[PDB]
RNA sequence: AUUCAUAAUAACUUUUCGAAUCGCAUGGCCUUGUGCUGGCGAUGGUUCAUUCAAAUUUCUGCCCUAUCAACUUUCGAUGGUAGGAUAGUGGCCUACCAUGGUUUCAACGGGUAACGGGGAAUAAGGGUUCGAUUCCGGAGAGGGAGCCUGAGAAACGGCUACCACAUCCAAGGAAGGCAGCAGGCGCGCAAAUUACCCAAUCCUAAUUCAGGGAGGUAGUGACAAUAAAUAACGAUACAGGGCCCAUUCGGGUCUUGUAAUUGGAAUGAGUACAAUGUAAAUACCUUAACGAGGAACAAUUGGAGGGCAAGUCUGGUGCCAGCAGCC
RNA sequence: UAUCUGGUUGAUCCUGCCAGUAGUCAUAUGCUUGUCUCAAAGAUUAAGCCAUGCAUGUCUAAGUAUAAGCAAUUUAUACAGUGAAACUGCGAAUGGCUCAUUAAAUCAGUUAUCGUUUAUUUGAUAGUUCCUUUACUACAUGGUAUAACUGUGGUAAUUCUAGA
């Protein structure tokens, strides 16, 4: 809330990935560090694009205080972002759900159990169904 | 299967363990410049030692030999830059001369005191480690910073701490709180 | 968190360093209707309560309390002679307990000390007696309720039971009890209830179980519900190969997790371990081959389990096992260990 | 440099290859047959080239050893001819023939607590010692041998046998190779988690997608290596040392500091909203709220006769107990 | 980054070695341990032994779908979406680990293939195939046998598998 100032250095228009990509130089004297949501909001309005098509990351605040250098991308449409962006980023933002699954080794275990069966298997269920008898 | 992160050391220790004269000398240095380690001297004698070697080496080469010229000049302008090498004696036989104090005199620890700003090499330390003082807007907290000469003009207290405005910081502020809470309501 | 399940150890007897009985309850189940190799712990025995439903035939009406009880969870230790290591064995062994006795003497050398220890702790126990077939003329029907069989066996046999029974009662009385047969029983905290039990061939064994759950209901009701933190005791220390050295522990309350940090007792200080693996139970049937335990990710307590941990060496019987909130715990174990 | 590339003649062959395959579009053109044509690209296919390899191969270079001097042809040792075998040269193997091959310029044999190299440690120079171990090459998968598949393996998270170990059984049988990642026993002076992820780095497949204990993440970690907190600043009580003057109290100005009262300041070690970080977490970098006076938020490990920097203090012991690399 | 010192004698000069001294990407052990970054690590002895888990599997519009699978809908009465199982193809010969063997071996630098094999990638490369040669030879496209599956079974027991 002491003005801030959001610079964007080294810019590249990258059409083969539908976006302009650049460094983000954030001065912020008297106000430690900025936030990503504020930054996407603020550059949503310089590239006439809107938030949900701007991605920002990297980021470390300079030693001693009052500056933070990061990196940003702004896409020539929200579709292009939703397809060219890392899915964890889309998660970070609000534009994608983290569909969570079983553990990594839970899954591997599942797979290795599945190896021991040849074919459909319900067939094998009806076959153990008789082992239930004799 | 990754790459070695390379490293090396930055000091060397005396071949003679107990030599009174050398201990007096060392201590006096540590006392003038406010160091804490015999190592803070060892380090500098080591830096020096390498510099001197390289110097001797180029010096056995021919005058106007390509290496001696490229590397010699580089070595010099590198020394002039920090303020270890006086502009008069900018030709490598004074670098072969040189001596440790010429290095010590250039630490941030010392420059902070030399242009007043501290009035004790110790107050100088305690200042620097405690974050106040900087070069640009860039806070430096390393007594061995080695003031770069064309940044000598740029040693001041930081935009933060007291001493450069911004606050008094909890202890004084604690006291301001004691005043307006005891005396008033 | 939990509804506690009952923890009952079976105490007493000699030259049955394991008493055959629980062992019979597993055997009855296995060759008559099952689905596979059955999960059996170690140092404690667990059964689902649904084992019990199958193993019991109604008297006509005497056990069907099955509302909110999930089945025992029977613990065992007698064998020595000594006389004894059996005593104590943690403050859980203790809890409810079965004391068996001879159908020929009702007394044994150590059974004085054993009952005596129980009285000191003043915790409930249920008299039972093992085998009744080292007895003249008998006839057996396997896993048949007592009552049915008793009526079936002749007069001489019947009286002989009565005769012995008064003797047993008599000795018990001088030791300091008042008691009677369970079905005959008048009030639980009035008189101790006696279930005659045959451990060679089933004869009344389900009924022994009927009485256990019944007694559990009586004393323990509001008593069973708990919230608690993980509360356990280290019983026994031995080595294994596949995933290494272990301690067998009994968990009375809590939920136990694999990644948990547990503080545990040493003797050259308080010691802490990362559980490497949770081992125990194991299914059944294996001639000379295949797996020998089953791994588990997490555990609901009232189970006796083997914990594998990478620094676990020394431990003692009588130590607590508790999940970590370090500092208070660290002093707590250390003071206790000195004893 | 060729009997090379390439081509010609006569034949040969249980005859190799010469597309009976798949996806998208549906269009031209008449003698109107659903005629005859026809777009983009997939997978194949023979031979040649290319690329990724491979296998042999020239020249020189290895530690100690003579209490190893002669070695090599049982049962190929060295060469010639022919064949067989090989992807192919070649004693690789077989027949026949010869009598060769190496050696004090150290052969041959022995040892090695021997994988080789890039390299490491030690800094006048010359050297000396080391290299199991992040990259290159080689070898191996308990020990030997054999072989199937295949472009490629004499493969071991492939089979087969034997040897040594060793598991399950209902005693009939069956099954196994952590010098992968963790983990356990043993060994020993000697070495960590039975955790998380494919987010990066890259690899593989029919393949943007699946898989990857490769690899990355964290845990354990005083192996090495880097930076460097445990305090900084005033006032007061004298005490000075100064200094001008000293006929003499002296202090007073500039301070040197030894102080058993003082004075306000500063900061991260921790703790902790938050945001940052990350695959998700954790830490770091940021940073609200907290967080320093001696009882802490309290540095150590050795030494003080000599070599060797620092006592001739006090108490104890009495050639004992102990010290002492050496004296 | 060219240094020495203590100890043989009564004292002396030597010869000599013992001991001191400094470093070690050099291990172990002891005591002590607050912060940042970096981060080696069951090599040495036993290429000793190994419980359990994981470490190799793989599908594009584009080889094979009557799942008695799902989806339904949006046109498809041969098929056409999606897709388990299985066939087929490819991969598992890379990676990772260890250092037991090994002393002209390996390995290094340097050569040779006019002495060979080479999946793949990339670039090229195929008008000839039938037959006593007019009553022709599926090419508008020739043959069956199998998985999965259905069903009947065996064994205490394995990624065992039999008959239909
Ligand atoms: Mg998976
Ligand atoms: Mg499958
Ligand atoms: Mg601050
Ligand atoms: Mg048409
Ligand atoms: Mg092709
Ligand atoms: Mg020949
Ligand atoms: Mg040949
Ligand atoms: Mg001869
Ligand atoms: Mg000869
Ligand atoms: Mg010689
Ligand atoms: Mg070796
Ligand atoms: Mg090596
Ligand atoms: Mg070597
Ligand atoms: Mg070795
Ligand atoms: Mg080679
Ligand atoms: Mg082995
Ligand atoms: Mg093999
Ligand atoms: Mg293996
Ligand atoms: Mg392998
Ligand atoms: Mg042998
Ligand atoms: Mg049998
Ligand atoms: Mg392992
Ligand atoms: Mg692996
Ligand atoms: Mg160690
Ligand atoms: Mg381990
Ligand atoms: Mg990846
Ligand atoms: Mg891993
Ligand atoms: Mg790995
Ligand atoms: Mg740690
Ligand atoms: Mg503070
Ligand atoms: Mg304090
Ligand atoms: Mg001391
Ligand atoms: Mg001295
Ligand atoms: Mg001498
Ligand atoms: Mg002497
Ligand atoms: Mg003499
Ligand atoms: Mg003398
Ligand atoms: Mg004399
Ligand atoms: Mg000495
Ligand atoms: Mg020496
Ligand atoms: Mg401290
Ligand atoms: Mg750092
Ligand atoms: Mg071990
Ligand atoms: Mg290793
Ligand atoms: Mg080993
Ligand atoms: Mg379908
Ligand atoms: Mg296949
Ligand atoms: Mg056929």
């Amino acid at each position: 809330s002491d003005a801030v100032t959001i610079r964007t250095r080294k810019v590249i228009s990258n059409p083969l990935l539908a976006r302009k990509q650049f460094v983000v130089d954030v001065l912020h004297p008297n106000r430690a560090n900025v936030s990503k949501d504020e930054l996407r909001e603020k550059l949503a309005e310089v590239y006439k694009a809107e938030k949900d098509a701007v991605s920002v990351f990297g980021f470390r605040t300079q030693f001693g205080g009052g500056k933070s250098v990061g990196f940003g991308l702004v896409y020539n449409s929200v579709a292009e972002a939703k397809k060219f962006e890392p899915t964890y980023r889309l998660v970070r933002y609000g534009l994608a759900e983290k569909v969570e699954k079983a553990s990594r080794q839970q899954r591997k275990q599942k797979k290795n159990r599945d190896k021991k069966i040849f074919g459909t298997g319900k067939r094998l269920a009806k076959k153990v169904a008789r082992r239930n008898a004799d | 299967p990754r790459a070695p992160r390379t490293y090396s050391k930055t000091y060397s220790t005396p071949k003679r363990p107990y030599e009174s004269s050398r201990l007096d000398a060392e201590l006096k240095l540590a006392g003038e410049f406010g160091l804490k380690n015999k190592k803070e001297i060892y380090r500098i004698s080591f830096q020096l030692s390498k510099i001197r070697r390289a110097a001797r080496d180029l010096l056995t080469r021919d005058e106007k030999d390509p290496k001696r010229l490229f590397e010699g000049n580089a070595l010099i302008r590198r020394l002039v830059r920090v303020g270890v090498l006086s502009e008069d004696k900018k030709k490598l036989d004074y670098v072969l001369a040189l001596k440790v104090e010429d290095f010590l005199e250039r630490r941030l620890q010392t420059q902070v005191y030399k242009l007043g700003l501290a009035k004790s090499v110790h107050h100088a330390r305690v200042l620097i480690t405690q974050r106040h003082i900087a070069v640009g807007k860039q806070i430096v907290n390393i007594p061995s910073f080695m003031v770069r000469l064309d940044s000598e003009k740029h040693i001041d207290f930081a935009p933060t701490s007291p001493f450069g405005g911004a606050r008094p910081g909890r202890v004084a502020r604690r006291n301001a709180a004691r005043k307006a809470e005891a005396s008033g309501e | 968190k939990d509804l506690r399940s009952p923890i009952c150890c079976i105490l007493g007897h000699v030259d049955t360093g394991k008493t055959k009985l629980l062992d019979k309850i597993r055997q009855t189940n296995v060759q008559g209707g099952e689905a596979g190799g059955i999960t059996q712990q170690i140092g404690a025995t667990y059964f689902p309560i649904d084992a019990i439903k199958a193993k019991t035939k109604v008297m006509a009406e005497y056990e069907k309390q099955t509302f909110d009880v999930p089945g025992l969870l029977v613990i065992d230790t007698p064998g020595h002679e000594s006389f004894s290591n059996l005593r104590s064995r943690g403050s859980s062994l203790c809890n409810i307990a079965i004391l068996v006795i001879d159908i020929m003497h009702g007394l044994e050398q150590q059974t004085i000390e054993s009952i005596k220890l129980l009285r000191d702790r003043k915790a409930p126990f249920v008299v039972a007696l093992n085998k009744i077939d080292r007895l003249y003329d008998w006839k057996a029907i396997p896993n048949n309720s007592f009552r049915d069989s008793f009526a079936k066996q002749s007069r001489a046999v019947q009286e002989e039971f009565q005769s012995r029974y008064s003797k047993i009662q008599l000795e018990l009385a001088e030791q300091g009890l008042n008691s009677e047969l369970y079905f005959q029983n008048k009030n639980m905290s009035k008189y101790v209830s006696i279930v005659p039990t045959s451990a060679v061939t089933g004869e009344g064994v389900p009924d022994l179980l009927w009485l256990l759950l019944e007694l559990t209901q009586k004393r323990m009701s509001k008593q069973l519900m708990y919230l608690s933190h993980v509360e356990a005791t280290i019983l026994e220390v031995k080595v294994v190969e596949g995933f290494g050295t272990t301690i067998d522990v009994i968990l009375s309350n809590g939920y136990l997790r694999e990644g948990d940090r547990i503080v545990l007792c040493g003797m050259n200080g308080p010691i802490v371990t990362n559980i490497r693996a949770l081992l125990t139970p194991q299914p059944l049937r294996e001639l000379r081959l295949k797996s020998e335990y089953v791994h588990h990710k997490e555990v609901k307590a009232a189970l006796g389990v083997k914990i594998a941990a990478n620094d676990l060496e020394k431990a003692v019987s009588g130590s607590r096992l508790l999940v970590v909130g370090p500092e208070d715990d660290e002093d707590e174990l250390m003071d206790d260990v000195m004893d």
